[PDB]
């Protein structure tokens, strides 16, 4: 917007962290699954 | 030789020459495409400069400016940087209707020169006289520090509204058009005196938004001179200058995020 | 020091009984005086063995703390505290950087110390096992009276008494004996009881009957003797000292480790000081000049590599534990793969160590029995009525019996009370005719004449199990020729017939052939006594010939030997196909040694000794060109008078070598001889007479079930199931781990470049620091760890058992070809991918690449809280630093992303991934966990403080992707060239 362009200097680092941690966890689980296919 | 024969030494050179040549050519290629994705007028991200920093002229050894009044070369270090800044706000530097403009001698509203486009020439910036900085060689006794708000493209500094209570409760509250700056230390052993545009202790909103170096060269940002004619002597005084606003915030880590940290000591 | 002990012993068995007493001031009848014995005790010292001085574990741990990498990491750790000290004095720095980094680095050294300490283990209790062979007490005659004393109180000169069941307390001169037999397997590896008597019977004291040795035991009878040697001075006490004293030495794998440590340490100190001066010339304060150096150290040293090696070794040892192959020393996991020569004991190693029936001669025909443990062969005969007649004599004319409670274990494995030949016959019949006890119940023995020294035969009279007869049957066995002189008829295919010169000659032929096979041959015959001349109550006199022992019926011959273990012949061939030379080294007699050599394939068909040529051509041995003989058989008595140079010629000039009747020191000498030629040697054995050889071997392998305690103490590896096929597996595993270590090392080293280059450009370019010191440790100690380990699970790229053993002088673990690829090619591509992401982060935040050159001065200036970017914006100190640390984080993640491809390319040295596939599940695990770790380190809240890791935006992850891919393609194209032309260019330059 014009004088109300506050969103330009903002970033949702909170969501990014939530998503990043979700991904890291799921990649960790997936890895266990493939490894445990025989121990 | 060490490793191989001459014939082998050559071949290993012909390889790494072509190899590193290709790698350099590829690296450069990826730099090209990166630049191709970027604007010339505005950076891709601005969230890391977001809350504006407040910086001053006196080059602090460690957020400190200690010196002796009864000594000449005791403050000549801080006068070097003080001069460096103010030397830019000369009238001879601001000549003709291009690229400067005479703006309200009193704090006014924002000025939009269109978009961040080259569809116009150099966006015309507001003039600023160093003569608006009353009282301030500089203050040989009781320094005359000069404040400054860090430039951010497209940033509209918004002052606080007088809805509720305020630190400098309602005094000279130019609510609509001034970004205030109140310095503090309890520990009230000083004498705060502020100088600026229109005589106000703030930044005139008519100097915003900044259009960037590419669209606004020679542009001048507003200054706020602060003088501490304190009646005390020979002690470290931790003075903090704070700016207030809707778009202004602070951090415990970044001690320059919209504020000062000055340790004055007139040890004379 | 031990050169004296490598020699054959001298003795006094030639002296008379009386003469021997003069030498030791002793009485043959009364024995020593209580006072004289005590005098000699203080004089000579105790009858005991003293363990050699060991190196305390303290010094062993700390010796690792100073080996190249640890030295450099120490210099870094101290240089951290140096810069910290210089700070704490000058400008009060409230930070924790140099202090904490100095603590972290010192911990890295200590923990790395534990890993190398675990790898360099030496579990040796040789002298302890020997000490276990000295009895607690001994029986001596002192002042004309016998008393038990502490065996340590035994001295040279006293009169000692031994009987069946006790250990020989010291080396004795036999002066009196009654039916005394002894087990000399300690000195020979052969357990067949040896008679002891006062009479001298051989010039060689290790063969004479009038000497009994410490480390052996009396098996039966009784004997008295004069002590000639005590403690360390006994024959086997010296073997003890020799074995326990032998310097261990460095393994092939250990030597390789130290070698690349020198290389990497070299480049480290080179670039280290090369850029330390390069910085001072550029006008960098010593305050900074050291900080850069610390970074250089951390970049160059692969902090997690030595521990990787240890883990890869450990994991390989775990797989072998699961095949009944115990590894006592982690490094011995690889030595077997580098082995070019095997020196093998015969008895209990190549052989089962059990007299077993091998052939039978009946019906004018040679039949072969199955000698294998698990009986993997086939039948020979069951139909012939002759067989049942021979079978009956083998069961009936036999006094051996199975021990109680064995019905659970297999026939051939069960313990038997009796001599070896009777046990063999027992197990033979029990196997192919069912319960022998049944046959001995159906045919009650009424009278017998046990085998006599003079008779040379054993006879028995039984009540025929037949109801229509129920009469008296006579059976006998003995020396083949003696049995022949007592026969008139031969049981041919059922019916008897006269013994004509024809069948008599066929007997001699059969007899000579079986004997030629190194087999012990016995004759078997029976006689159905006439009914009218022998009533159902007729008494037989065993003392005086009350019955005919002539004109009997010859039934057949039976031959026997201590046979090879089932898997041994095939394992020997497999070792030989892998280009390993196999030598036999045994305490056993030459005829037996040679026969098993041919049986297991040590001596291949057609190959001759000089003696074979001479006999075939009917010419003198001196007339034979010795170069015409590729095979040789050396008796220990001849070995004794040969110099080592002459032993070296024997080793060089023969492909098929048998060392027979060797002493324990002689085995050591042969091992050393092989090593002297530059060969990596394995020893396989099971006896105490293998102990010195096992110790000296680059790798000693002991048998687990049949092995003596001493042998297993001297070994690096134990075959817990006595499965000789494990040697073949061991060499295969050893070769595989050697290749996989290269892959894992290249992988680990490759990521050094992207950690070095940022520090260099930081100096030469004056740009903001692309990657931090902490960030490097997050790679080498964090992300790269599991991937690097996972390479240990790689399958072979080709048939490794088809290639020759590596040349330890030329074929190195880390060579110039590895460095060229890891440092010069792949690591260089990784460095760029790192830098790219660095420029991306900065440029997208407003600092374009062009304006970055020569900005570090203002960038690092803590007092400039207004640096101008390319777009004209102003940054505080902490703001720009957050972007900088975000650059460290994405550079870090870029390494991880480019290590993805590197992990896949390091999978194979030659083959394509499209050929080798992706069947390594540990490797895939590594990829997932590596990425999980990196993501966690970036996104986990608080890690921005502890490690300066900042959250990355999604687009950031993909910066290095095009570089990761170029690596995969590049290496795949390169290896395509290798395969397409075995010539050499790409091969001799980059083939690890
Ligand atoms: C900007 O203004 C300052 C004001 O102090 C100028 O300083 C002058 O310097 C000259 C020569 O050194 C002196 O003679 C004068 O006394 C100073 N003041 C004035 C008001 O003229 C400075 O030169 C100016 N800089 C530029 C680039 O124009
Ligand atoms: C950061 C940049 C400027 C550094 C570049 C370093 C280059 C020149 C280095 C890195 C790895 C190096 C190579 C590594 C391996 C070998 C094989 C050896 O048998 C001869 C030297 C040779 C061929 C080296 C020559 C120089 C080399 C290519
Ligand atoms: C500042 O200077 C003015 C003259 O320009 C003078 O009148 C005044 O006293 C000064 N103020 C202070 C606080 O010293
Ligand atoms: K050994
Ligand atoms: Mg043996
Ligand atoms: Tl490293
Ligand atoms: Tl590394």
């Amino acid at each position: 917007e014009g004088p109300d362009n506050d969103e330009r200097f903002t970033y949702d680092y909170y969501r990014l962290r939530v998503v990043g941690l979700i991904v890291a966890a799921v990649l960790c689980v997936i890895g266990i699954i493939i490894l445990l296919a025989g121990k | 030789f060490l490793g191989r024969t001459g014939s082998s030494w050559f071949k290993i050179f012909l390889f790494y020459l072509i190899f590193y040549g290709c790698l350099a050519g590829i690296f450069i290629g990826t730099i090209q495409v990166l630049l191709l994705t970027l604007s010339d007028f505005e950076p891709k991200y601005q969230d890391r400069v977001a809350p504006p920093g407040l910086s001053h002229a006196p080059y602090a050894i460690k957020t400190e400016i200690s010196f002796s009044i009864s000594n000449p070369k005791s403050y000549e270090s801080f006068v070097k940087s003080m001069h460096k800044l103010m030397d830019l706000y000369n009238e001879s530097s601001q000549a003709g209707n291009s690229p400067f403009e005479d703006c309200s001698d009193t704090p006014a509203d924002y000025i939009k020169r269109g978009d961040l486009d080259d569809s116009q020439g150099q966006k015309k910036a507001c003039r600023f006289s160093r003569m608006w900085l009353k009282n301030c060689g500089y203050a040989e006794g009781k320094p005359c520090v000069v404040a400054k708000l860090n430039r951010i493209i497209g940033f509209y500094p918004k002052p606080l509204k007088n809805t509720t209570d305020l630190p400098e409760e309602l005094q000279a509250n130019y609510n609509q058009y001034v970004l205030p700056l109140r310095c503090a230390a309890r520990e009230k052993i000083g004498s705060i005196e502020y100088f600026g545009l229109g005589g106000y202790a703030g930044f005139p909103l008519q100097y915003y938004p900044y259009y960037g170096k590419r669209l606004q060269k020679k542009y001048l940002q507003p200054l706020l001179a602060i003088q501490f004619t304190n009646l005390t002597q020979n002690m470290e005084l931790r003075i903090e200058c704070k700016v207030y606003g809707e778009n202004i915030d602070y951090s415990e880590k970044d001690r320059f995020r919209g504020r000062f940290e000055v340790k004055i000591e007139v040890k004379s | 020091l031990d050169e004296l002990k490598k020699e054959v012993s001298m003795d006094d068995h030639k002296l008379s009984l009386d003469e021997l007493h003069n030498k030791y001031g002793t009485d043959l009848t009364r024995g020593l005086t209580n006072a004289r014995a005590k005098e000699i005790l203080a004089r000579d010292g105790p009858n005991s063995l003293t363990p050699p001085p060991t190196t305390p574990e303290w010094i062993k741990f700390c010796r690792q703390l100073f080996g190249g990498f640890s030295i450099l990491l120490w210099i870094g750790a101290i240089l951290c505290f140096l810069a910290y000290g210089i700070q704490a004095a000058t400008e009060d720095e409230p930070a924790n950087d140099n202090l904490y980094l100095g603590v972290v680095l010192s911990t890295v050294v200590i923990v790395t110390g534990c890993f190398s300490y675990y790898q360099e283990a030496k579990s040796s209790r040789i002298m302890d096992s020997f000490k276990n062979m000295v009895p607690q007490q001994a029986l001596v005659i002192r002042d004309g009276e016998k008393s038990t004393i502490n065996a340590e109180f035994v001295v040279a000169g006293d009169l000692v008494e031994v009987k069946g069941g006790d250990r020989i307390p010291a080396d004795l001169r036999i002066i009196s004996a009654h039916g005394c037999k002894v087990d000399n397997s300690s000195l020979t590896g052969e357990s067949e009881p040896q008679t002891r008597s006062p009479e001298f019977s051989s010039e060689n004291p290790l063969e004479t009957r009038n000497i009994a040795f410490f480390s052996t035991n009396c098996v039966e009878g009784t004997a008295r003797g004069v002590v000639v040697y005590t403690g360390d001075r006994t024959v086997m006490g010296r073997i003890a000292t020799l074995a326990s004293g032998l310097e261990v030495g460095r393994t092939p794998i250990a030597i390789e480790i130290e070698h690349f440590i020198h290389i990497i340490t070299g480049v480290a100190v080179f670039l280290g000081v090369s850029f330390f001066i390069l910085s001072l010339i550029l006008g960098y304060s010593w305050l900074e000049a050291v900080i850069f150096l610390i970074g250089i150290i951390v970049a160059n040293v692969p902090e997690g590599l030595l521990a990787t090696v240890t883990v890869c070794l450990t994991l390989t040892a775990k797989r072998m534990a699961r095949k009944n192959c115990l590894v006592k020393n982690l490094e011995a996991v690889e030595t077997l793969g580098s082995t070019s020569t095997i020196c093998s004991d015969k008895t209990g190693t190549l052989t089962q160590n059990r007299m077993t029936v091998a052939h039978m001669w009946f019906d004018n025909q040679i039949h072969e029995a199955d000698t294998t443990e698990n009986q993997s062969g086939a039948a020979f005969d069951k139909t012939s009525a002759t067989w049942s007649a021979l079978s009956r004599i083998a069961a009936l004319c036999n006094r051996a019996v199975f021990q109680a409670g064995q019905d659970n274990v297999p026939i051939l494995k069960r313990s038997v009370a009796g001599d070896a030949s009777e046990s063999a016959l027992l197990k033979c019949i029990e196997l192919c005719c069912g319960s022998v006890q049944g046959m001995r119940d159906r045919n009650p023995k009424i009278v017998e004449i046990p085998f006599n020294s003079t008779n040379k035969y054993q006879l028995s009279i039984h009540e025929n199990e037949k109801s229509s007869e129920s009469r008296y049957l006579l059976v006998m066995k003995g020396a083949p020729e003696r049995i022949l002189d007592r026969c008139s008829t031969i049981l041919l295919n059922g019916a008897e017939e006269p013994l004509k010169e024809d069948m008599k000659e066929a007997f001699q032929n059969a007899y000579l052939e079986l004997g030629g096979l190194g087999e012990r041959v016995l004759g078997f015959c029976h006689f159905a006594l006439p009914e009218d001349k022998y009533n159902e109550g007729y008494p037989f006199d065993a003392d005086e010939p009350n019955f005919p022992t002539t004109d009997l019926c010859f039934v057949g011959l039976m031959a026997m030997i201590d046979p090879p273990r089932a898997a041994v012949p095939d394992a020997v061939g497999k070792c030989r196909s892998a280009g390993i030379k196999v030598i036999m080294v045994t305490g056993d007699h030459p005829i037996t040694a040679k026969a098993i050599a041919k049986g297991v394939g040590i001596i291949s068909e057609g190959n001759e000794t000089i003696e074979d040529i001479a006999a075939r051509l009917n010419i003198p041995i001196g007339q034979v060109n010795p170069r015409d003989a590729k095979a040789c058989v050396v008796h220990g008595s001849d070995l004794k008078d040969l110099s080592t140079e002459v032993l070296d010629d024997i080793l060089h000039y023969h492909t098929e070598i048998v060392f027979a009747r060797t002493s324990p020191q002689q085995k050591l000498i042969i091992v050393e001889g092989c090593q002297r030629q530059g060969a990596i040697v394995a020893v396989t054995g099971d006896g105490v007479n293998d102990s010195p050889a096992l110790k000296k071997a680059d790798i000693g392998v002991a048998m687990g079930i049949s092995g003596s305690d001493v042998s297993k103490q001297a070994a690096d590896m134990i075959l817990l199931d006595d499965n000789f096929a494990s040697i073949v597996t061991g060499v295969e595993e050893g070769r595989l781990i050697f290749d996989n270590l290269k892959k894992s090392i290249a992988y680990t080293l490759t990521s050094n470049i992207p950690e070095i280059t940022p520090f260099l450009v930081f100096i030469i370019g004056n740009v903001p620091l692309p990657l931090g010191t902490v960030t490097i440790l997050c790679i080498d100690l964090g992300t790269d760890m599991v991937p690097a380990i996972s390479l240990a699970y790689e399958q072979a790229e080709s048939d490794i058992m088809k290639r020759q053993p590596r040349n330890p002088k030329t074929d190195k673990l880390v060579n110039e070809r590895l460095i060229s690829m890891a440092y010069g090619q792949i690591g260089m591509i990784q460095a760029l991918g790192g830098f790219f992401s660095y420029f991306v982060i900065l440029a997208e935040n407003g600092f374009l690449p062009m304006d970055l050159i020569g900005k570090r001065v203002r960038w690092d200036d803590r007092w400039i809280s207004d640096v101008e970017d390319s777009f004209g914006q102003q940054w505080t100190y902490e703001q720009r630093k957050i972007v900088e640390f975000t650059c460290h984080t994405s550079f870090f993640i870029s390494i991880v992303v480019v290590q993805w491809a590197d992990l896949i390319i390091c999978k194979t040295r030659r083959n394509s991934i499209f050929q080798q596939g992706m069947k390594n599940k540990i490797l895939i695990f590594g990829l997932f966990e590596e990425t999980a770790l990196a993501a966690f380190l970036s996104y986990c809240p608080g890690t921005d403080v502890a490690l300066r890791m900042y959250p990355l935006k999604p687009s950031w992850w993909f910066c290095a992707f095009p570089y990761s891919l170029i690596i995969f393609l590049y290496d795949e194209m390169r290896r395509f060239i290798i395969r397409r032309s075995p010539g050499g260019w790409v091969e001799q330059e980059t083939y690890y």
